[PDB]
């Protein structure tokens, strides 16, 4: 019901790459909540742009002096410079960075310079004069399951791509499950790109030494449940939930009903890597995420997710009504 | 001649260092010596670059090691710091034949290393490092050769070092289990390993010390082998067997390559790690449990991609020892650091440089204690090290210097989330680590295996009963902070079972005695009952010498040996045998100091060893004074008090500490920002890590005591490491304490003996009991318990009675009894009801007269004794005749009866050398009364301090700068040799609480009163105070902005309450003032009375009408008048 | 600007002097100056106690503070 408005009226939506690529500015401020960080988004951006991105964390005088020197160099010669956790050194954000940005409001005379800043939305206040000059981007997770798996798949021998596809589905499903704090997992947890990357590395390492197609699916399940993702888990109930999801996904069946929608057959060893990638992409793109995916795809009670979803809708609609009255 | 000889041995007799130190060489020749010695740091850094392990030596240590290259004595002494596992170097014929480990194992080298005077330390130490690697590999090779041929395990353990035998056994076990995995035949090999376990276990009982240790560790490893082999034997399918076997560590040797030292590698979960063949000695091995194996799995997975390892969870689950055991399994020793907030970017960067160049694995414990700023800053270095290792770079740049990257390093962090004083890692730093939860260890398996190793008849039953009993205690005891029955408690119990094996016979009796000794001392009455009942329910079923030593010590010191006191002494004595860190928690005045001093004195009697005790007040000192500080401006380390003491003990220049015990008592509140710095000192690491890089070992006979009265802000990180002694109630009765105090006061003094008998008879507990009982019902402003007010009573009574000794020789018995009775009644009155109001004091006088007996000398409101006969102050008030101008003087006091009473009692208390606190509303005349009492004296000078919110110890010490001299421990004396100093503390209760609820200045004053001295921090010396007294004043702790003061301070001072004068009193005083003024205009002197009445009426009505409920500053007092 | 300023002005009105301003050689110098001034005023003050008492008395006499 909420997404109805956005889908019906609005026909476009931008990402980080869209904002950076299409902007007259060259100073960018990224913000997120605790345990969420988009530094890897910036490194992927810089690699895709063939740009040299230097990352400097702030919080000490040594790094600060080095940062001042490197800011001067990156503005005279060019290059991308990232300053992490600027809120840690507000006495310098409000004194040095404040004055310098206005100076570069003035020069606008070098094309290969871009500065990036990260901060926490739950932290201290940044000065408005600096905040209202730079571009601002909020980084957060993709809300949809199919969207998340689609993005992960788009970021990326038939067994390698097949296992990567399964891992992408697994990551999307577990990340979606983390939203239901009182119903999905007992405790709130966060999962990020590093867990996905380690799972991919382990899957590739396993595939490297099992040429017979006798894939040790039990070892894959135990490692992913226990080490890659279970390491963060400090509760037996939540680890059992993770084990259930691993058993569902990495079962090794000939045709997995990974959701009530798409069924994923196993690859044929006679096919090419490009052929299997095309087949998997077609399988992914041809389906539809249902309205009640929070229940059916996560196998949760509907009445449990009802309170969650309805209360979010309540807050959104109440705010909209209050704003519209004024 | 010291400094020249030192710098000559360092700099003088050395013509090789001049190519780097030409200026200092020439400057030394001319010779300032100290400044040249401090200028050698650049060369020391150059020498550190030539041998990375030198980063664990201080500058003085490098100076010594560089200088004495002609003797090779000093280089040996640093092995414990440089390598950790190696105690010393074994020289012979000016060559190295071996090394001696910490446990006493001797490693022989394949070839003797010939030494020359011209060869520097770094050179032949590098040679020695290569030789140790080659020798350990050689013994591994030969031992594996013999074991694979078919040699028995029991005839090889006595020939080779622990590492060789362990790794040969592991490789053979891996190979044979894999061959068994080829089929379903596991029964035969299970039986074979079981027989080997039995053989080694029986051989254990007939062994030397080193062989005993080797066999114990091998038994641990073979028990793990058998458990694994049994599990594989009991798998259902082939796939289950493969799945289980893939998860354990496998030991393979590259028998098909040429590179010898890199031939052995470790496979787990499809990932391979390289075995290092570093010498680690014979450390205690950990029982293998599923949690340990999964931890190893996660660490292996992280190391595959060169990510930092990380363990998180609650305290006491075995994180750091899991890391160390992982390193041990991989043939390397992990360097452990204790993080603190004294670390910053420079310290962590330098430590990372050291770990980088050495090629060592470093574990950072309590990583959360780093402040947020450095946690943000060091993320760049963490990322750079990870990227350098992943890419394969040869150098990395840290602190503006390019340094080589040794491709063997790893970074581990151990952090306890959600504890007081800890912080949170930022996301861009956490993403560089792989976290793993260690929430609950398998205590049952650990207990069972340890008991099986110890040789107990039935390990299974005892392990079940002990663990179940601990769970029942954790479930049934009351809700109190200091109740932790986790793994550390289990280890304490099991370790205490070890010395008691021969006492009780390898059975249940040992276990129950260990349980009692470990657990009962820390329980209350309810939990003591629960413990005893539950222990009786679950389990089925001679100290005379030390008891007599305790009796002798107590009686000689003069403390009554009550049953409770003896019980606590006995519990403390048994606890301190195996615990090097004890905490004593009890109410103020309950007798902790008596307990531990008595027990140490009894131990001194029993053993004949010396006991040196240092008492440190943690809160009064700052951390940079306690643990020392690095001056970054010069990069010069300067020791703190505790660091200085530890360094001096380790040095042991005269050997004075070889037959003695060192006691360090922390006499203040536990503070997580202070005590946690000693975490690696208190636990099994037994090492103090300093920010500069030094690593000071803790001697086995170095014990630490914490004395406090609360555990409010203390985290489990400290409570679960230290043995805890809980004092539920005072250790003695009021009668015993009065007996002690009277004996001490008398002994401090024929005539005195009969006077002692008279005084002791006068202090009849039959009436004092009731007097105390009804004293307990009064209102006490800024009050203290009756038990802690007895000291003032006894001390003042003895002083007062002894003051009249000069006139007792000519008195009859009745006169002596009357004087003693009246003096004791007055002293008791002021001791018990001194802090109450006037009406309360008079009613209490009435009760005193009632209980001492109708036929005793009566005490009245204003009774006194004059030079003997009895009189009253009310008849001894002179009039005053002031001139008009004298109303402007600040030092005029119009006499009155209540003033005279206050002045007399104050001066009497001051003469008795009891600290004084005055309390009353503003303007009541506290400072005026004090000033008037000492203005006309000839014995005391007065120094005044005004306390405030942000005053510190520095202001109080600076206040005495112009009044006192430091005269060589050190002493602090008044400049004048005729008068003492009375240091009056105005508004003592204003200084604010720190973040944990403590007043450092009030604790400093407590130290001045109680210990009669303090620590001088820059020199870390003890300063004794001779002739300085401490008095002070405050408003009651109910006015805004006043901080309640802890009982541990106020118990040391008499408290006198001073209320406002009555209306008639003010009327008379100010009528006298107006009478003085009207001399200017004598024709209006008839109006002196009504003007004073008008002024007092106006004051009263303004005070009543305009209260502070309207405005905060509406305060009215006689000052206005 | 800081609470330390209060910590000074409190002392300065609770007592005539601020001991932290005249420690060590600053004390010695102070005494020397006082001696010279004493000789210049026709007064006979021999000891550091007399000189410092005169110093604080004159301070209390001459200095007024308005907040
Ligand atoms: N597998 C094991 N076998 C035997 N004892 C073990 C084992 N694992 C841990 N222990 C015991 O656990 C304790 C080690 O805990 P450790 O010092 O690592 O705690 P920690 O988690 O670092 O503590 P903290 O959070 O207080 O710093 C020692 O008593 C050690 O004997
Ligand atoms: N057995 C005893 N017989 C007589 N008096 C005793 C006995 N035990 C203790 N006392 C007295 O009780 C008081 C005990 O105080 P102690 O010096 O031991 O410090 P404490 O109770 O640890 O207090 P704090 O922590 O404030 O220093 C002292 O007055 C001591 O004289
Ligand atoms: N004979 C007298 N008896 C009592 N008070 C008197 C007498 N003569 C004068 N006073 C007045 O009594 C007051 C004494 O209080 P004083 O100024 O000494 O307060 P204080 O005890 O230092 O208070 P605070 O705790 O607020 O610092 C002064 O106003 C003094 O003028």
């Amino acid at each position: 019901a909420l997404n109805w408005f956005k889908n019906e009226f609005f026909v476009d939506e931008w990402n980080i790459a869209d904002v950076v690529a299409n902007s007259e500015n060259n100073y960018f401020t990224m913000a997120s909540e605790r345990d969420v960080d988009g530094t890897f988004k910036l490194i992927e951006l810089a690699k895709a742009s063939k740009e040299s991105l230097k990352i400097i964390p702030l919080g000490s005088i040594e790094n600060l002096n080095y940062a001042q020197e490197e800011i001067s160099k990156s503005k005279i010669e060019g290059g991308w410079i990232l300053l992490q956790n600027i809120q840690m050194s507000l006495s310098w954000v409000k004194t040095y960075l404040h004055k310098h940005v206005e100076e570069t409001k003035a020069a606008e005379e070098h094309e290969k310079f871009k500065m990036f800043m990260t901060c926490h939305l739950t932290g201290d206040k940044l000065p408005a004069p600096l905040l209202q000059r730079t571009d601002r981007v909020v980084y957060e997770d993709i809300p949809g399951i199919l969207d998340t798996v689609k993005d992960l798949w788009g970021s990326q021998g038939v067994w390698s791509v097949y296992c990567t596809f399964l891992l992408s589905w697994f990551h999307a499903l577990i990340t979606a499950r983390t939203r239901l704090v009182p119903h999905g997992f007992s405790k709130k947890y966060y999962f990020n790109d590093c867990d996905f990357q380690f799972a991919s590395v382990y899957l590739e390492n396993v595939l490297a030494t099992n040429s017979t197609n006798n894939i040790p699916w039990a070892q894959v399940r135990d490692h992913i449940a226990t080490i890659v993702y279970g390491g963060k888990i400090d509760e037996e109930k939540d680890l059992e939930v993770v084990a259930k999801l691993c058993a569902h996904v990495f079962c090794g069946s000939d045709n997995l009903q990974i959701v009530p929608g798409v069924r994923i057959p196993q690859p044929l060893l006679q096919q090419s890597e490009e052929e299997e990638r095309a087949r998997l992409t077609a399988i992914l793109s041809n389906t539809i995420e249902p309205a009640d995916s929070l229940s059916s795809w996560l196998q949760l009670p509907r009445e449990s997710i009802l309170d969650y979803e309805r209360l979010q809708a309540k807050e959104v609609a109440s705010s909209t009504e209050q704003l519209l009255q004024e | 001649q010291f400094y020249w000889l030192d710098l000559y041995g360092i700099l003088g007799e050395n013509l090789d260092i001049q190519n780097f130190l030409p200026l200092e060489t020439s400057k030394f020749k001319s010779l300032s010596l100290k400044m040249i010695k401090s200028s050698l740091s650049t060369f020391l850094e150059r020498q550190r670059r030539q041998f990375p392990r030198f980063y664990f030596l201080g500058n003085d240590d490098l100076l010594k090691i560089i200088g004495s290259g002609k003797h090779h004595d000093q280089v040996s002494k640093f092995m414990k710091k440089m390598f950790g596992s190696i105690e010393s170097i074994i020289f012979f014929e000016d060559s190295i034949t071996g090394v001696r480990s910490v446990e006493g194992e001797v490693l022989n080298l394949n070839e003797k290393i010939e030494l020359k005077d011209s060869i520097q330390a770094q050179e032949w130490l590098n040679i020695l490092d290569t030789e140790i690697k080659l020798s350990v590999f050689t013994q591994f090779r030969d031992c594996l050769g013999q074991l694979k041929d078919g040699t028995d395990i029991e005839v090889v353990v006595s020939k080779y070092i622990f590492q060789a035998i362990l790794l040969s056994a592991q490789v053979m076990w891996t190979e044979l289990v894999e061959k068994c995995l080829q089929t379903n035949e596991f029964s035969k090999y299970w039986k074979e390993v079981d027989m080997k376990i039995k053989g080694l276990l029986d051989k254990l009982n007939k062994s030397s010390d080193n062989v005993k240790k080797k066999i114990e560790a091998l038994l641990v490893e073979y028990l793990h082998f058998n458990n694994v082999i049994g599990q594989l034997k009991n798998c259902s399918t082939k796939e289950e067997a493969r799945l289980l076997w893939a998860k354990v560590q496998k030991f393979y040797q590259k028998n098909d390559t040429l590179d010898d030292l890199n031939s052995v590698f470790i496979s787990q979960s499809g990932y391979l790690l390289q075995y290092k063949f570093e010498y680690i000695g014979i450390p205690e091995r950990l029982i293998y449990t599923p949690l340990l194996l999964v931890g190893f799995a996660t660490l292996t997975d992280s190391l595959h991609q060169k990510y930092g390892g990380c363990f998180f969870g609650p305290a006491g689950t075995g994180k750091t020892e899991t890391v160390k055991a992982f390193g041990q399994n991989l043939g390397r020793v992990v360097v452990v650091f204790n993080c603190d907030d004294s670390f910053d970017y420079q310290v962590l960067s330098r430590l990372l440089v050291g770990i980088t160049q050495i090629g060592a694995w470093g574990c950072f414990d309590e990583f959360n204690r780093l402040d947020e700023k450095v946690l943000s800053a060091v993320s760049a270095n963490i990322q750079q090290i990870q990227n350098g290792l992943q890419v394969g770079k040869s150098h990395i740049t840290l602190l503006e210097e390019e340094t080589p990257l040794s491709p063997h390093t790893a970074v581990f962090i151990t952090l306890n989330p959600g504890y007081n004083g800890r912080s949170e890692l930022p996301e861009n730093l956490k993403k560089s680590f792989r976290e793993f939860s260690m929430k609950s260890p398998q205590s049952g398996t650990i207990a069972e295996m340890i008991l099986q190793i110890m040789g107990f008849e039935d390990s299974k039953s005892l392990a079940s009963k002990i663990v179940h009993f601990l769970e029942l205690l954790s479930s049934k005891c009351s809700s109190m902070n200091h109740y932790h029955f986790g793994l550390r408690t289990l280890k304490g119990v099991l370790r205490n079972c070890s010395p008691l094996v021969s006492e009780f016979g390898e059975g249940e009796k040992t276990v129950v005695e260990s349980l009692k000794r470990v657990i009962l001392p820390s329980l209350g009455d309810t939990d003591e009952l629960v413990f005893k009942d539950e222990l009786s329910k679950i389990f089925d079923s001679n100290s005379k010498a030390i008891v007599q030593c305790l009796k002798d010590a107590g009686q000689r010191s003069g403390f009554s040996m009550s049953e409770e006191f003896l019980k606590k002494c006995m519990q403390f004595y048994y606890m301190q045998k195996t615990q090097q860190a004890l905490i004593l928690v009890g109410k103020a005045g309950c007798g902790k100091t008596a307990t531990w001093k008595t027990v140490i004195d009894a131990m001194a009697i029993f053993d004949g060893h010396a006991n040196v005790v240092y008492v440190i007040d943690t809160k009064v000192l700052t951390k940079e004074s306690l643990y020392g500080s690095m001056l970054k401006a010069t990069l010069e380390w300067r020791d703190g008090l505790f660091t200085s003491i530890l360094r001096r003990v380790n040095d042991d220049i005269t050997g004075t500490f070889k037959n003695s015990r060192i006691w360090v008592v922390f006499d203040s509140d536990l503070d997580p920002e202070y005590v946690e710095a000693m975490n690696s000192v208190l636990d099994d690491n037994k090492i103090l890590t300093l920010p500069n890089g030094e690593r000071l070992p803790i001697p086995p006979n170095f014990r630490i005591l914490f004395e406090t009265d609360n555990l409010d802000h203390t985290t489990p990180a400290t409570i679960t490491r230290c043995g805890l002694l809980w004092f539920s109630t005072d250790v003695c009765s009021i009668s015993s304490k009065i007996d002690h105090l009277l004996n001490k006061s008398y002994e401090a003094l024929f005539e005195l003996d009969k006077l002692k008998d008279l005084i002791s008879d006068s202090f009849d507990m039959a009436s004092l009991t009731n007097i105390f009982t009804c004293s307990n019902d009064l209102v006490h402003i800024l009050g203290v318990r009756t038990f802690n007010k007895l000291e003032t009573a006894v001390q003042l009574a003895v002083h007062l009675i002894s003051s009249y000794r000069q006139w007792f020789q000519n008195l009859d018995d009745k006169s002596l009894k009357d004087v003693i009775t009246l003096l004791i009644k007055r002293s008791l009155l002021y001791a018990l009801a001194g802090d109450s109001t006037g009406e309360s004091q008079r009613a209490f006088i009435q009760t005193i007269n009632t209980y001492f007996g109708h036929d005793s000398q009566e005490l009245s409101d204003y009774s006194t004794i004059v030079i003997l006969s009895f009189s009253s102050f009310c008849s001894e008030i002179p009039s005053v005749s002031l001139e008009a101008h004298e109303v402007m003087r600040p030092d005029i006091v119009i006499p009155t009866i209540d003033t005279i009473k206050h002045e007399k009692i104050f001066y009497d208390l001051l003469n008795s050398k009891r600290g004084i606190i005055l309390c009353g509303p503003p303007g009541s005349g506290k400072t005026m009364i004090m000033n008037n009492a000492l203005r006309n004296s000839s014995l005391y000078d007065v120094v005044g301090i005004n306390f405030s919110k942000d005053t510190t110890t520095e202001h109080i010490l600076s206040a005495l700068h112009r009044h006192t001299n430091y005269v060589t421990g050190l002493t602090l004396l008044p400049k004048s040799d005729i008068k003492n100093l009375v240091l009056f503390c105005d508004q003592i209760n204003l200084p604010k609480l720190d973040k944990y609820g403590s007043q450092n200045v009030v604790l400093f004053l407590r130290q001045l009163m109680e210990k009669q001295g303090f620590w001088k921090t820059p020199e870390n010396k003890w300063v004794t105070i001779e002739r300085i007294h401490i008095v002070g004043a405050c408003n009651p702790p109910t006015d805004p902005g006043r901080i309640p003061m802890s009982e541990r301070f106020t118990r040391h001072a008499a408290i006198l309450y001073l209320g406002y004068p009555s209306g008639k009193s003010l009327s008379q005083i100010y009528e006298i003032y107006y009478k003085a003024i009207f001399k200017l205009v004598p024709e209006f002197r008839s109006y002196t009375e009504p003007f004073a009445r008008a002024s007092v009426h106006l004051y009263n009505e303004c005070k009543a009408r305009y209260s502070t409920g309207l405005q905060s500053h509406y305060l009215f007092s006689p000052r206005e008048l | 600007l800081e609470t330390a300023f209060l910590e000074r002005m409190n002392t300065l009105l609770a007592n005539a002097d601020i001991p932290d301003l005249f420690q060590g050689e600053e004390y010695d110098k102070l005494l020397n100056n006082l001696r010279n001034k004493t000789r210049s005023l026709g007064l006979l003050l021999d000891t550091e106690q007399e000189l410092y008492d005169w110093f604080v008395g004159e301070i209390a006499k001459n200095l007024h503070v308005v907040f």
